[PDB]
């Protein structure tokens, strides 16, 4: 009323695809010849980047098929529903090594075959079951008591194996023997993030940023996420060689902007780094192009 | 004295073949070793001390010395080797932090592109006389003499890179490092019996025209006798000048084009130690040793 | 019918009449920060006009042995136009963009180009070399490429260890020279943080790759260039302070 | 049916698996919505 | 208390059991989601996209052309084009396509398959091609007149460049498996083969040559079954 | 021990130090040999109908 | 008896799972209670109250001076008084405050802070002072009119002597954490600077020095997530 | 925890026993059967 | 100076927006701040050949170590239910067939 | 040995100690060496 | 919901929580309750 | 890319080779006069 300007676009300020729930395969009707100009589903123009939608019916002589073909096990939340190999701790507790523990922050771009399938995904939400298998190096179990301290970004972090963290008067920890069955624990979505991101195109501070070697490059902090501390619980030390696999699955999963699959190997960590020298060419070499094998 | 002059262990040439005194590793050949990016093949007239031997060397510009190694798969195919003898006067050590107290009860700050010299230049300018790191981005200053008390550590694990330059390190996590306040700095007076005179900005390049005056006053010495372990001019311009103390007289002179000898002795008892510089271009950094003898 | 084009934001106006069918990434719109998830507790500014234009980025020759072109959002605006002066102004951000490439070339030539969005696109050390401590980076200006935009090394691979030929799970179109001179996207804001930084964090890539080679027999234009024109929708920005270059 | 013995929501297992698929947000991802059969240009 | 027996299957850390275990932190709150576009909800949802092939996959092929398939005029002819295996989890063209990798995830797979073709030659230069799918049995068919038997697309140039072709799900048993080779071949599906028509005719002051770029992708109808490690890593050192 | 099933086209294992024992995809059983015997059931997974 | 099987996670004494266990005392009364006063229900409760900062935690500042900044006349305007970190995890002034004490305990947390100040003059001194937080980005400004451009309240002395900012709640995420430093100052919080208006304008035979005490706490929004062994206790021997 | 006591038979594989075991394929849907003549359900179908 | 707490709130100094929170204050009371288990004390049964008792007494003093000290220290009263776990070790963290 | 806290009701709140601890039952510190609870800094206006 | 397999009451572990603030007891223990945006002198 | 600021229109060629740009009027008063130059290219229009 004083200007119509700023009350049009205001009213026009709202909110500006329903898709169905599939619980079986796609069947199919039948369809006969059809023999006219004008409608064509084969030549479609695949450069918009749509997806061609010439459906199986609208191409041969089709039949009817009620299929029955389950796709339950094609979703998101059992295709991640696997646990799977995390990371490896040595605590080499014995005469040399005078130290008792073992710290190990928690990354699970350690290992491959856990890293390429949440690579498929960009941003994740999920909640996590950690299971911690426990063994010496030599596959054997002896009568021991272990000690699994989840020390959080800005606690202090254990200094020995008498150290006084080990308190644990508000740090979770597990405390388990090594003749039990695994220690399983779940574990929440606990990012200062809405959302986890494997990938961040830029840095986490402000200033410059040099050229010749950028660190700091490609590390959001906000899946970064605190350690994850061991000792045999004793003040002096027992000579045993351990090593413990630790292992997690992913519950509750919640999968956002699909990203291709890597084909190139790993090399390190937190960097997606290939190497220019041996470009591994996802196809196998055939002979010629007209000698399918 | 020490076989290293510089904090990263490039000038360093040791008889260490092993990785370390306690469970070292029989290190392998830089001459079989090809597979592994270092060798002797491409690298013809040894660039940082690279022959025929298994001695740690620094030829990729990284913080410590070290070889490569193979493994029983329980290794990495490098290691760094710990050398008690590279560790450059000006170094008090590194040492495992654990909290509350600190050893270094002074100032305390922090940064992003912390370098060595940025703390040093800060604990100066509160005259603390020891400094600190912690990872590359916190700085630790400090006056107190006990930071041995919670115990020495080896030098290997402490050395995390510095977030300023990616080639010296700058301690580790719970690890600190301890720096004197009368290196990396200039001027005062040297009333000790042999210290050692390190560059104006010392690691990095000294800075924009810094024009500055030693003075070694010794009581009673017959002669003193300089040295140039590290000493790299690239500039004309830029000068380094022993001068006389008593007359202000010119007694020697170095600078890019004349090369430095290794050593001479001067025979008086109070030297001025004169350095000038260009705006323009500059230059690694020079170190020098000098020895009262009565 | 269906060739023309008229996108008009701001007090720009384009248009296209060779090149059809906008393609919208993930099918929802550019909108405003709803209410019950902003985090930012003071009052968003929502200038709407200034920011929100047609900015026409730098041209970029295509040569027959050429490799492909890449640049970074809303990195490419931080230096020029008021959105650049509003970005280094603020420490939070949110937009949502309308990209528009443009390859002009007559119907005797041939080639494709490969356009896509690529969030959060970073790049990968070109090097064999696995020591954490020297392990190959890129550096700042391979990354942060500017208003400019820098070159591939290796499309192949994305310079991410990605195939290419997987690329296309991203919002894309492509640019044939036999019938389309020009392409566009309409990307919403795609973060996992309602608000950002803009002059740290990239929301998205966006490539351009000469998948099939320009081939033209000898006698004609020879210099084709590549122009792309983007266009915020939506902006936000929050948190003033003072100016940050980098 | 699914029952949880915790006073928490991230100790359950399979809560609500669900099907739910939308093509149309990445395989047709278009202003104006082609046709089925038709001509696109 | 209660009277019980501890059956047989205790103890195992089962890697795709689904039971409870014990919160870690109790009474939390977890950071409030946000509405984020892309939200992704299947697999199935991502085997519909078309990906390239890398049908190319030769010696003397390397870089970036291994995309494209060459397509020059024929002085002769009744000439063939191309060709590839449609077998997706056999090793070949489908490794460089998403459906092909996200096959080999799972071991078997059901429904209809598809390939575009989109032609990146000049406007003005036209033909015609020939699109023929042939069931298993032989191997790939030595001229046109005996690959015509399979289903097959005849395809015209001009406008709207990318031609489909849908392979139907035919086979014996409702699922093949993925893998291929020995008596696992009795899963094959047989072999994708692309003849010249007629011709790549060309006009005076044009190139004499072009490209077709060859996407795939899955059916409506697609399914999958058990899961599976993949065959594209072998990570030997443990990443440090 | 480690009980992994290796489905048809899965990458068999090579030794004790493989990779595929990651098993982010494969069932495994991790179980002991001081302990009552594992149980595990196993549904159709034939590609055929029967 | 009932078959059961033991899955994994059994005969671990989780320090923070929330089970049974049995009951020592059979049939026992406790002591009946009382009402007391100041029974308090939730920490957030305590982050609402205000405590000083240790500001001027210098050198050269020991004993009680560490709770108060100086503030004395200026012959030259545009003059900053003092500034200080907010982030309350961070070490620096709010290690002596409740609510940076309290954070500690924690990892993340969230919502609006405020600071008072009050100004511990004379009644006849006056003075204004603009007090400027400046969000995330560059460091402490150099001149107040680069300053000004945060959120920044202007302040006046007289009677009331006690002003309030508030720093309102900005952050890309959600949640910040407590720790900073490296690659965990991402979610630092800005800096708070107070600068000089106009001046310390003092009357005749009056003290032209004079002190305010910056005082803290937590807005209504604060909010925090998962627990954390604080870094204040050292402890080496067992308390004998 | 629910308070118990493990009578005796316990971690007896025994064979005939009629227990459920973990599923080792989460959320599987099998091969849809089809009608096969020749379904027997008894053994005493075969006596006669 | 009158001890109060400023009631200064966002809404009323600078131009907010409008926010509908959702995060969570469930973690912060008290009731599972002190939901944590921690150390209370250790004893030392030295049962060998010159240890001639067999026997280790503890009084109960929850001062003794730090981390949970620290906790209860905050508040002046308290009054709760306690639950006790005894973990049970060796000095080399063996165990034994023991009772 | 280790204990939980459950059904917790506090009462009249009282400041953390900062302090080191030196005794059981006594809150006695040391006089010679005030662990000041704010780090030191370089000046007033130099926020690091 | 929460169940206890004992008849003493302090065997439970969460028996109710309970969202209860009162920043009027702490924050501002005032007689005279001032005005939420006035001079308070 | 510093006439972009302005208002702009794209252009294709094609068929149909006649585009139309408009220049919005733009002033700080209501009425540009005809004469320009000195101090009347105040009234000036930009340029084209
Ligand atoms: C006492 C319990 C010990 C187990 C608790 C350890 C903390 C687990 C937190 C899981 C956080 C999400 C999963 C982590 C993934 C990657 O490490 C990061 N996203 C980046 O590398
Ligand atoms: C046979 C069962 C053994 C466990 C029973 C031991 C008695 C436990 C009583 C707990 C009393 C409250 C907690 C004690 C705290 C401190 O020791 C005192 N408040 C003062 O130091
Ligand atoms: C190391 O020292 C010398 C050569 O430097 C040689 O006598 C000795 O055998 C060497 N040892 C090894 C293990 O290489
Ligand atoms: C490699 O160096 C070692 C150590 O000097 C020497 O013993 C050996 O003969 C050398 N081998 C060759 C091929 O030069």
């Amino acid at each position: 009323d004083p200007v119509e300007d700023i009350i049009h676009d205001a009213l026009s300020s709202t909110v500006r695809t329903s898709g169905q729930d599939v619980n079986t395969a796609a069947g199919t009707a039948p369809s006969s010849h059809r023999l006219e100009t004008g409608r064509v589903p084969a030549l479609q123009a695949a450069e918009t980047g749509a997806t061609s939608n010439a459906t199986d019916e609208n191409m041969i002589e089709t039949r009817c098929v009620m299929n029955r073909n389950g796709v339950l096990e094609a979703t998101i939340s059992h295709f991640f529903s696997r646990s799977g190999l995390v990371g490896v701790v040595n605590l080499t507790d014995g005469g040399t090594d005078t130290t008792g523990y073992a710290v190990w922050d928690i990354d699970i771009m350690g290992f491959v075959q856990l890293r390429r399938k949440c690579e498929m995904f960009t941003y994740m939400r999920f909640n996590a079951e950690f299971t911690f298998v426990t063994t010496t190096e030599n596959g054997e179990a002896r009568p021991f008591m272990l000690q699994y301290m989840y020390v959080p970004p800005g606690a202090p972090k254990p200094t020995g194996r008498d150290a006084f963290q080990w308190q644990t008067a508000t740090n979770p920890s597990v405390f388990v023997k090594l003749t039990d069955p695994p220690a399983q624990v779940s574990v929440p979505f606990m990012s200062p993030a809405s959302a986890y991101q494997w990938f961040y195109d830029g840095y986490p501070t402000f200033g410059q940023h040099p050229e010749t070697s950028n660190t700091t490059y490609g590390q959001c902090p906000n899946n970064m996420m605190g350690t994850f501390a061991v000792r045999v619980v004793s003040r002096v030390a027992s000579q045993l060689k351990l090593q413990t696999r630790v292992y997690m699955k992913l519950k509750h999963v919640r999968a956002w902007i699909p990203r291709p699959i890597r084909s190139q190997p790993y090399l390190l960590k937190n960097f997606p780094n290939y190497d220019s020298s041996k470009i591994t060419y996802s196809a196998r070499d055939r002979a010629s192009i007209k000698q399918a094998n | 004295g020490p076989e290293c002059f510089t904090a990263n262990g490039a000038d360093y040439r040791g008889t260490q073949n092993w990785t370390a005194l306690q469970g070292g590793k029989p290190c392998l050949f830089w001459n079989e070793t090809f597979q592994h990016p270092y060798n002797t093949l491409k690298y013809p007239n040894g660039e940082g001390g690279l022959g025929e031997h298994n001695y740690c060397r620094n030829p990729d510009g990284d913080v410590s010395p070290w070889c490569y190694v193979a493994e029983h798969e329980d290794g990495v195919y490098w290691k760094y080797c710990e050398i008690p003898a590279c560790q450059m006067p000006g170094n008090l050590g590194c040492y495992k932090d654990h909290g509350n107290p600190p050893p270094l009860t002074g100032t305390s700050k922090t940064s992003n592109k912390l370098t060595i010299q940025t703390c040093i230049s800060f604990c100066r300018s509160q005259r603390f006389k020891f400094a600190g790191m912690e990872s590359g981005y916190a700085c630790f200053c400090g006056n107190n003499p006990d930071y041995w008390k919670y115990g020495e550590a080896a030098s290997t694990e402490c050395n995390s890179v510095c977030f300023g330059d990616h080639t010296q390190p700058c301690g580790g996590d719970g690890r600190i490092i301890l720096f004197d306040t009368l290196v990396g700095a200039c001027g005062g007076n040297y009333s000790a019996m042999s210290s050692v005179v390190y560059s104006p900005d010392f690691p990095d390049t000294y800075a924009t025209g810094r024009v500055c005056y030693w003075t070694i006053r010794v009581p009673g010495a017959s002669h003193i006798h300089f040295s140039f372990p590290l000493f790299d001019i690239r500039d004309s311009a830029d000068m380094v000048e022993l001068l006389d103390g008593y007359t202000h007289r010119v007694l020697a002179r170095f600078h890019g084009r004349s090369r430095p000898p290794l050593s001479f002795n001067v025979s008086l008892d109070f030297v001025i130690l004169y350095f000038f510089s260009d705006r323009i271009n500059q230059a690694q950094g020079f170190a020098v040793l000098y020895q009262a003898v009565k | 019918s269906d060739r023309v084009a008229q996108l008009t934001v701001g007090n720009s106006s384009i248009t296209t009449q060779e090149a059809a069918n906008i393609v919208l990434a993930y099918g929802e719109w550019p909108e405003y920060c709803p209410d019950t998830d902003a985090t930012a507790v003071d009052k968003p500014t929502r200038p709407d006009v200034s920011v929100n234009r047609f900015y026409t980025l730098d041209s970029k020759m295509w040569q027959e042995n050429s490799t492909g072109w890449y640049w970074k959002f809303p990195d490419v605006l931080n230096k020029t136009g008021v959105f650049g002066q509003n970005a280094q102004f603020h420490y939070l951000y949110r937009s949502g963009f309308c990209l528009h490439v443009q390859c002009n070339a007559s119907k005797f030539h041939q080639g494709a180009l490969l356009v896509a969005v690529i969030p959060e696109f970073v790049l990968a050390g070109r090097g064999s070399n696995t020591k954490p401590n020297e392990a190959p980076h890129p550096g700042f200006n391979t990354t942060f490429p500017g208003t400019a935009g820098a070159s591939f090394n290796d499309p192949y691979v994305l310079d991410s260890g990605v195939p290419l030929s997987q690329s296309l799970i991203y919002p894309h179109q492509w640019i044939n020279l036999r019938t389309n001179n020009c392409a566009t996207i309409i990307v919403p804001y795609i973060n996992a943080v309602p608000f950002d930084s803009a002059i740290n964090h990239s929301n998205f890539g966006l490539i351009v790759v000469p998948v099939s080679p320009l081939k033209y027999s000898s006698g004609a234009t020879t210099a084709i260039p590549i122009t792309v024109t983007i266009a915020p929708l939506n902006s936000e920005f929050g948190g003033l302070r003072q100016a940050v270059s980098q | 049916t699914n029952i949880n013995y915790y006073k928490d929501s991230y100790a359950a297992s399979a809560s609500r698996q669900d099907f739910t698929q939308d093509p149309k947000k990445f395989t047709q991802p278009v202003l104006d919505s082609i046709r089925e059969l038709s001509a696109p240009l | 208390g209660l009277p019980t027996e501890l059956r047989p299957g205790t103890n195992q850390f089962l890697t795709t059991e689904d039971d409870t275990a014990a919160p870690i932190l109790p009474g939390f709150s977890p950071t409030p989601s946000i509405h984020i576009p892309g939200e992704v909800r299947s697999l199935l949802e991502l085997c519909r996209v078309e990906t390239i092939l890398e049908v190319n996959n030769t010696t003397d092929a390397t870089g970036l052309n291994r995309l494209l398939i060459p397509v020059s005029a024929q002085n002769k002819a009744d000439e063939l084009c191309a060709a590839f295996m449609v077998d997706p989890g056999r090793i070949g063209p489908w490794q460089s396509t998403l459906v092909g990798q996200i096959c080999r995830y799972y071991t078997q797979w059901s429904g209809s398959l598809k390939v575009t073709f989109m032609f990146t030659g000049s406007f003005m230069a036209t033909g015609k091609m020939l699109i023929a799918y042939s069931p298993p049995g032989s191997a790939q068919p030595a001229n046109r007149e005996t690959a015509m038997l399979g289903t097959h697309v005849i395809w015209d140039f001009g406008l709207q460049s990318s031609v489909s072709l849908v392979i139907p799900w035919i086979s014996n048993t409702h699922f093949r498996t993925a893998k291929t080779g020995g008596n696992y071949d009795y899963y094959t599906a047989g072999v994708v083969t692309l003849w010249y028509q007629t011709n790549y005719v060309v006009p005076p002051e044009t190139p004499g040559e072009a490209y077709i770029i060859a996407m795939g992708a899955a059916q409506d109808n697609f399914t999958l079954k058990i899961c599976k490690d993949t065959d594209e890593v072998t990570q030997q050192a443990v990443l440090q």
